């Protein structure tokens, strides 16, 4: 999983 | 039952925020697995999979069914006290949760200010940019 | 920044219902004693001290200076568990919490029930006394 | 100090 951008 | 700022704190409520998701048996970010980490699924038409933690408001998406959430939390949100929260719910105090739902109002304010200060940068991107292209006429 | 229904758990939120309470320094049942005993000041127009346990619900009026609001509670509603509580608010267990919460919902229901009940026995009073009276002619 | 009746 990743940060929204 | 409890009043809905407080039910976040409630890992069955965070659960059955998770109608839609589409990660389940056999993947290790399962609703369980992911309210246990301390998210609530906070979908959109663009983000499906947008998950947020209820206490420090970290977002994450792109989730993949080998992602363990507890370890993606700690990657992208070191800092998040309920990461260190060992004891159930029940067994906390009244102390021990007024302190840790204060924390969470702060986190909270942090998060706005940090949205502010993003929507800020942008607009004045665009601002110079409209003047950039003025001054070349 | 706690829900209001909860609000009357904390002695601080009791003793701020005591507003034109009349027993005040030199009396044994003050704001305070009164609301480390339970009790939150419901007056009205016709009974201007009446105090009520925010817990069990009973309903205290007389109060005389000398009065001990929590021996007068155990004199008349001795089962109230909140005079068993020792420990402080924030030093109770959330599991504990809700254990109290749970039994003071059963309490305002079981109120609630009882007037509804004397309520009605008044009501059925009046109907049969009402046919009574009108057999009575014939 | 007695109860409502
Ligand atoms: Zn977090
Ligand atoms: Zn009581």
């Amino acid at each position: 999983a990743r940060t929204k951008q | 039952t409890l009043p809905p700022a407080w039910q976040p704190f409630l890992k069955d409520h965070r659960i059955s925020t998770f109608k839609n998701w589409p990660f389940l048996e056999g993947c290790a970010c399962t609703p369980e697995r992911m309210a246990e980490a301390g998210f609530i699924h906070c979908p959109t038409e663009n983000e499906p999979d947008l998950a947020q933690c209820f206490f420090c408001f970290a977002e994450l998406e792109g989730w993949e069914p080998d992602d363990d959430p507890i370890e993606e939390h700690k990657k992208h949100s070191s800092g998040c006290a309920f990461l260190s929260v060992k004891k159930q719910f029940e067994e906390l105090t009244l102390g021990e949760f007024l302190k840790l739902d204060r924390e969470r109002a702060k986190n909270k304010i942090a998060k706005e200010t940090n949205n502010k200060k993003k929507e800020f940068e942008e607009t004045a991107k665009k601002v110079r940019r409209a003047i950039e292209q003025l001054a070349a006429m």
